[PDB]
């Protein structure tokens, strides 16, 4: 369907955190990523709507006011811990919409860079094992 | 980095338990 599924999620991921932070999007999607968007897209905003205090508390415990590097670099690795700990799909949905958060609330707009590696690493790491993600989303409503 | 990983797993467990009810519900 695609030539690599798990590079389809990434491409899809980091567009998404990218719209949603209102910045000028660098790389387009292909048809088959432009899909899964979709999905992605209706998913993660329900999830935004029903548990924005749950994810405003997690942006707490987080410090996410903070941007330096070194915080930057601590939220990293506090959310790749707790994927690897519970690394359902349903999981993944719930971190994209995490994300999606804390880019709205600390102001990213393209410039922090040690941000944008974070958007990088936790959508490679949400990318692995992306059949599963893939399926849960197609029969979420198929 | 593990200060808040209970914290944290438990939101994300109840978030993923719920969307997991809606897709069985499909
Ligand atoms: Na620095």
């Amino acid at each position: 369907n695609s030539c690599n599924f798990n590079n389809s999620i990434k491409n899809v991921i980091v567009f998404y955190i990218n719209e949603k932070a209102l910045i000028e999007e660098k790389k387009m999607l292909s048809c088959y990523e432009n899909k899964l968007l979709n999905l992605i897209k209706e998913d993660c905003e329900n999830i935004m709507l029903k548990y924005k205090p749950n994810l405003s508390y997690i942006c707490s415990l987080l410090k996410v006011d903070d941007t330096s590097e070194e915080n930057i670099k601590h939220i990293k690795d506090q959310i790749i811990e707790s994927l690897e700990n519970d690394n359902r799909p349903s999981v993944k949905l719930a971190i994209i919409s995490l994300i999606s958060m804390i880019v709205e609330m600390n102001g990213y707009k393209g410039k922090n860079i040690p941000m944008s590696f974070l958007i990088e690493d936790i959508a490679l790491k949400i990318s692995e094992n992306s059949e599963d993600l893939i399926n849960f989303i197609n029969i979420k409503n198929k | 980095e593990e200060q808040w990983a209970r914290e944290i797993g438990a939101q994300l467990r109840r978030m993923a338990d719920d969307l997991n009810a809606q897709y069985e519900r499909r």
